[PDB]
């Protein structure tokens, strides 16, 4: 969300997931457990 | 309050006071000897 | 995130940083690099899990502490006995 708000900064995609989970009140330890697993998921929506 | 229950609360304190006292000088394992 | 002793460490609030030398915490949105240590931070589970983990040393606040009580106690009752 940085660069909405102007100058743009790069980040890593997996940081920006965890802070969303934080945004939910989710913690990122379980993010990071499981990468693979939210991304097959995430992957098989896309194709679904 | 109504509906509390009971259980111990750890305190994660407490392992490290406890080996503090166990290891402290010598006090409990040569201090006490004489 | 970082490893210490085997054990995953992860910023309570704003993130990791480090142009190399050293490595720090800070508030997402300021740059305000702090020393990582064991308040600043919280564990969870080990390190093989994650991806792209790194190492450092996170220091204690209550360790020195209690050194110095032991530098009055350890060896100070040393000889009397
Ligand atoms: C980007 O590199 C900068 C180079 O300075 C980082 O500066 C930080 O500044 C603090 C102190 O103000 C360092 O903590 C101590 O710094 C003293 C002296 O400061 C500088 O010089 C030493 C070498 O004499 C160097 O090791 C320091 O890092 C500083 O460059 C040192 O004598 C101490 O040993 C201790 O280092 C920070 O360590 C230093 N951080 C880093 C990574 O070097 C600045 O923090 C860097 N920015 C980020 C986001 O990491
Ligand atoms: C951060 O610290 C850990 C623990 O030291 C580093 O792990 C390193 O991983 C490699 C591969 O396991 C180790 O090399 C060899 O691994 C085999 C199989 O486990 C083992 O039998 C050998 O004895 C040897 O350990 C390596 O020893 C191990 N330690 C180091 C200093 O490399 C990790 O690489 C370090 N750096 C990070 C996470 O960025």
């Amino acid at each position: 969300w940085t660069f909405g708000a102007g100058a743009a900064l790069q980040i890593p995609f997996a940081m920006q997931m965890a802070y969303r989970f934080n945004g939910i009140g989710v913690t990122q330890n379980v993010l990071y457990e499981n990468q693979k697993l939210i991304a097959n998921q995430f992957n098989s929506a896309i194709g679904k | 309050v109504i509906g509390i229950v009971n259980n111990t609360v750890y305190d994660p304190l407490q392992p490290e006071l406890d080996s503090f006292k166990e290891e402290l000088d010598k006090y409990f394992k040569n201090h006490t000897s004489p | 995130a970082i490893c210490h002793d085997g054990k995953a460490h992860f910023p309570r609030e704003g993130v990791f940083v480090s142009n190399g030398t050293h490595w720090f915490v800070t508030q997402r949105n300021f740059y305000e690099p702090q020393i990582i240590t064991t308040d600043n931070t919280f564990v969870s589970g080990n390190c093989d899990v994650v991806i792209g983990i790194v190492n450092n040393t996170v220091y204690d606040p209550l360790q020195p502490e209690l050194d110095s009580f032991k530098e009055e106690l350890d060896k100070y009752f040393k000889n009397h006995t």
